[PDB]
């Protein structure tokens, strides 16, 4: 059923048209109207001042590899969702830092 | 019929007569020439308010002092994904290497190049043109008309 | 707007326009070219992809450890069962999506 209602089209006219046929709230009209605002606040939370963050980050640095920080980054996000449970099957390795490529010219 | 539109084509066409009185002129005695769309391309990199204009001005100046601040980063981060991928600095400057071109030169060769300033005055034109469009659509039917007289190259 | 808060903070501080169009979209950003996507099209986890990518700019300069220790403490957002399985590979991050979308699931 998601998949038959995304077979709609969604376009300019047809967004103009469900917007007057189903007027939206004041507060859903505001929060489209100051997305941008609101997003860019969002992250004036993190792009500012370092916070103070919980002890074991520490162990995760600049060295760790991709994957790792994504588990923890993504045991982290969802832990009000999942309690602690970690998230299996998704984490695939980047391309470019998989790979330590070496180029054979001539005597090398 | 009409009313509003009237009003504001008329406050156009007297604005347009006051500035250049040689309109008036007919039967194309004036100098001044006419011209559809397909026959102003040759004279569209005189069409520049560079006076009376700041907006393009601080966003140049926010590109570049933010573009500034990561050019040498860039060209760090890109010398070692060359390091790491071949094992030698040049895989990107291999075909260049002449001038390698930064984001701070990249940034600086966009805004200073031939078409910037009309870009920038075309950009404000339809930024003033959008906010006098979404003015009208609500109804506020009052200052819907904007002139920037700048010397040279007078717009409303 | 009739408060511009956001705007002027953003504005007098290039620097954090800089760290903004620096960080990748998975993360709240809006880099969403990654460095592996110069080469290879698919690109599989896009949220490792964007570690990657947020590594070589913390160890080049460009970014900031404090940046990456930000976002990995940063307080989970409003996400769903169905956030979750509907788009996999994503964060409980608020405002991911743009209102484009939002636009278009109301339509």
């Amino acid at each position: 059923r998601k998949q038959i209602q995304g077979y709609l089209d969604s376009t300019r006219t047809i967004i103009r048209y469900s917007l007057e046929v189903r007027p939206l709230s004041a507060k859903k009209l505001n929060t489209v109207i100051e997305y941008n605002l609101l997003y860019l606040s969002y992250n004036l939370e993190i792009i500012e001042k370092p916070n103070i963050v919980q002890p074991f980050l520490n162990a995760i640095n600049v060295d760790t590899c991709s994957i790792d920080i994504a588990r923890s980054l993504r045991k982290l996000s969802w832990a009000t969702l999942l309690n602690g449970r970690p998230i299996e099957g998704l984490e695939t390795p980047d391309p470019i830092e998989l790979v330590h490529g070496c180029l054979i010219i001539g005597s090398d | 019929e009409e009313s509003q539109v009237h009003a504001r084509l008329k406050q156009i066409r007297v604005e347009l007569i006051a500035r250049i009185p040689s309109l008036r002129w007919t039967r194309s005695q004036r100098e001044i020439a006419i011209l559809i769309w397909p026959r102003i391309l040759p004279i569209l990199q005189a069409y520049d308010l560079r006076q009376s204009m700041q907006l393009p001005t601080v966003w140049e100046k926010l590109t570049q002092s933010t573009v500034n601040l990561i050019s040498d980063g860039l060209e760090r981060v890109v010398l070692h994904i060359s390091n790491q991928l071949t094992g030698k600095p040049n895989l990107f400057t291999r075909s260049r290497a002449y001038s390698i071109p930064s984001t701070r030169e990249l940034s600086q060769i966009w805004f200073n190049n031939e078409w910037s300033g009309s870009v920038k005055t075309w950009l404000m034109i339809k930024y003033r043109m959008r906010q006098l469009i979404t003015n009208q659509k609500t109804g506020e039917l009052t200052d819907l008309v904007t002139i920037v007289d700048t010397r040279s190259t007078l717009c409303i | 707007s009739l408060s511009q808060d956001i705007t002027n903070a953003y504005l007098n501080h290039p620097i954090l326009i800089s760290r903004l169009c620096l960080l990748p979209s998975q993360l709240g950003g809006l880099n969403f070219l990654s460095c592996s996507r110069l080469f290879n099209r698919n690109i599989g986890d896009p949220l490792v992809s964007a570690i990657a990518d947020v590594k070589r700019l913390i160890k080049a300069g460009c970014l900031d450890i404090w940046v990456l220790y930000n976002i990995l403490g940063r307080r989970p957002g409003k996400g769903k069962w169905s956030t979750l399985a509907a788009d996999p590979y994503t964060l409980n991050i608020d405002y991911l999506v743009p209102s484009t979308t939002f636009l278009k699931k109301h339509a």
